[PDB]
């Protein structure tokens, strides 16, 4: 009859970028009366948590407190819902949500090319430099999120950097940069200094 | 890296027949740490044996002292049975007063 | 002379039996004063020397939470190493770690160290300068690149030249009677005939502290070979034992001399077997 | 006193 119930929703409050020792709340909600919620994290420290479902405004949610953030808690989380409990008739999995831990390593340098103040239409490439040998960098514009990931290289002056071509300069924004290592894609460094990119008109 | 244990069965004080003493079985220079050590009296296991806390040397090999109270005689034969992953058969080392 | 404080840790994974076993121990120059067992009823830093029992609950409560977090660090660490070396869960593995401080008569730090070992082989070690590392294999340089990226050696150096030597003199004064005392060895030679034409002389050394001692046999001038050097044994009361034996023929039972050196035996000793 | 230990792993 009901078969597999559809996916629940899964969010990270305040967000998926959790500093070390901080605590994040992983809410799991749906309009389906799920009397039981199962939170699962894949990877090297696989774990499953069970919280009961609280129902208000015909929505059923559960607030999974992740606890003081350590490296063993980073990873992609999925969520499941169930109405019965004799066995759990688990629903379809929620969308994966990658929870990362920040502040473990030295912050990198966020430079703008051709510069911080660019004129409209010009191509802009951001560079994530650091003397620490990060294998990859993560860049995000304020709010727009969608963190871009590029790899690095051991430059001559001892820095490891990545270039992020952004295309024609439109409205600019504020950008942040993180560093990480290959074997641990969810363990990020201290956030780089926020870089503001301003746009002006083309001279005529 | 695995290392065979070195076994030494000895007394804390010079053995005098009819005087209470401590029988020591000192295992050292072994890796990994999981070791089975028994103290034997005429072929029967001694249950009240205590051992030190696990520690290791500079080469990272572990050592352990197993001790129990005993009074040696002329005919009572004592021994130490050690079992380790590096050992095919469990090694048994009898007690000698001159060692 | 050159006294030292040393903390030893051993973390062994137990697949079919849940969490790893964590044994850690503390030493001040061959004497143990603290222990912490993961497999204890109420796991806590308990005293293992009579002179440390005077410490207030602040010492115990603070240092219990220390190795409590260290056991979790090793559980995470042992697990990571399995992926670094492409190993499965069904095997048991060991993660040894050891730090401390060497202090000389200049009243300050002489050598600091923080060494690590996986499965008995070296992994990564703090260098003598207290600022760089040394990795044993390509899998250990990874953590070096992370530990340099986290300025790990800076927190190391602050403790090594600082709280480590400070809590060393504090220990060497509150337990001066049992720590800054050298027990000279009791020495004698025994005779054990193995044949009608051969016999063995065994040089003994009993009840000495610390365990550092030299014991060699000499025949009319220094046979280190054909000498049965045995490893320094603990007596059980805080003293140590050692012996070396040499095989001689019948006759010429003399002119074989044994030599002992120690810190409680002030002038060097020479002795032979007297019937 | 023991070392507080670095929260970072290997
Ligand atoms: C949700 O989080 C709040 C704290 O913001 C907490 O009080 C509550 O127990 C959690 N769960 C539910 C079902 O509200
Ligand atoms: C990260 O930033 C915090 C806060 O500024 C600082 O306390 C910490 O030392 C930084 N860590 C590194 C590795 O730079």
């Amino acid at each position: 009859h009901e078969g597999v119930h559809r996916k629940p929703s899964l969010l990270a409050h305040p967000g998926r970028l959790v500093k070390s020792e901080e605590t994040v709340i992983l809410q799991c909600w749906s309009d389906v009366r799920f009397e039981h919620f199962l939170l699962h994290r894949e990877g090297k420290f696989k774990d499953t948590l069970h919280l009961i479902g609280e129902h208000h405004d015909g929505v059923s949610k559960a607030n999974f407190s992740i606890g003081p953030m350590m490296q063993d808690l980073a990873g992609t989380y999925r969520c499941y819902g169930s109405v019965t409990h004799s066995p759990y008739q688990l629903s379809a999995p929620s969308d994966p949500l990658d929870i990362v831990i920040t502040g473990l390593y030295e912050k990198p340098s966020l430079s703008a090319q051709p510069g911080p103040t660019v004129l409209a239409g010009e191509s802009v490439t951001l560079s994530c430099s650091s003397r620490s040998s990060y294998d990859m960098y993560h860049l995000s514009r304020e709010g727009e999120a969608h963190e871009c990931r590029f790899s690095a290289g051991p430059k001559v002056n001892g820095t490891f950097q990545a270039d992020f071509p952004l295309g024609p300069a439109t409205h600019g924004g504020t950008y942040r940069c993180f560093g990480s290592f290959r074997d641990s894609p969810y363990e990020w460094s201290n956030s780089s200094d926020p870089l503001l990119v301003s746009v002006i008109g083309n001279p005529s | 890296i695995q290392r065979t244990p070195k076994i030494q069965v000895y007394s804390r004080h010079p053995a005098e027949n009819g005087k209470s003493n401590f029988l020591n079985c000192y295992v050292s220079g072994f890796h990994p740490s999981d070791i089975e050590v028994d103290l034997l009296k005429n072929g029967e296991r001694i249950e009240k044996v205590e051992h030190s806390d696990l520690s290791f040397s500079k080469d990272w090999s572990f050592y352990l002292l197993y001790y129990t109270e005993f009074t040696p005689t002329e005919k009572d034969e004592y021994a130490c049975r050690v079992n380790h992953v590096t050992l095919s058969q469990p090694k048994i080392v009898k007690w000698d007063r001159d060692m | 002379g050159s006294h030292s404080m040393r903390y030893f840790h051993t973390s062994v994974s137990r697949p079919g039996r849940g969490e790893p076993r964590f044994i850690t121990v503390g030493y001040v120059d061959d004497t143990q004063f603290v222990r912490f067992d993961s497999d204890a009823a109420s796991p806590r830093e308990e005293p293992r020397a009579p002179w440390i029992e005077q410490e207030g609950p602040e010492y115990w409560d603070r240092n219990t939470q220390i190795c409590k977090a260290k056991a979790q660090t090793d559980r995470v660490g042992l697990r990571n190493l399995r992926g670094y070396y492409n190993q499965s869960e069904d095997g048991s593995h060991t993660w040894q770690t050891m730090y401390g401080c060497d202090m000389g008569p200049d009243g300050r730090l002489l050598r600091g160290y923080n060494q690590f070992a996986y499965d008995g082989k070296d992994y990564i070690a703090l260098n003598e300068d207290l600022r760089s590392w040394t990795a044993a294999d390509t899998a250990a340089q990874i953590t070096q690149r992370k530990w340099e990226a986290a300025r790990v050696a800076e927190q190391l150096r602050a403790y090594l030249e600082g709280e480590c030597v400070e809590w060393l003199r504090r220990h060497l004064e509150n337990g001066k009677e049992t720590l800054q005392r050298a027990d000279p060895p009791k020495t004698h030679v025994t005779h054990h005939p193995i044949s009608d034409h051969e016999a063995t002389l065994r040089c003994w050394a009993l009840g000495f502290y610390p365990a550092e001692i030299t014991l060699t046999w000499q025949r009319d001038g220094d046979q280190t070979q054909d000498t049965e050097l045995v490893e320094t044994r603990p007596a059980g009361d805080g003293t140590f034992q050692k012996w070396a034996a040499v095989v001689v023929p019948s006759g010429q039972e003399q002119r074989y001399t044994c030599h002992v050196q120690h810190e409680g035996l002030q002038e060097p000793l020479t002795l032979r077997w007297k019937p | 006193n023991r070392f507080a230990g670095f929260g970072i792993g290997l």
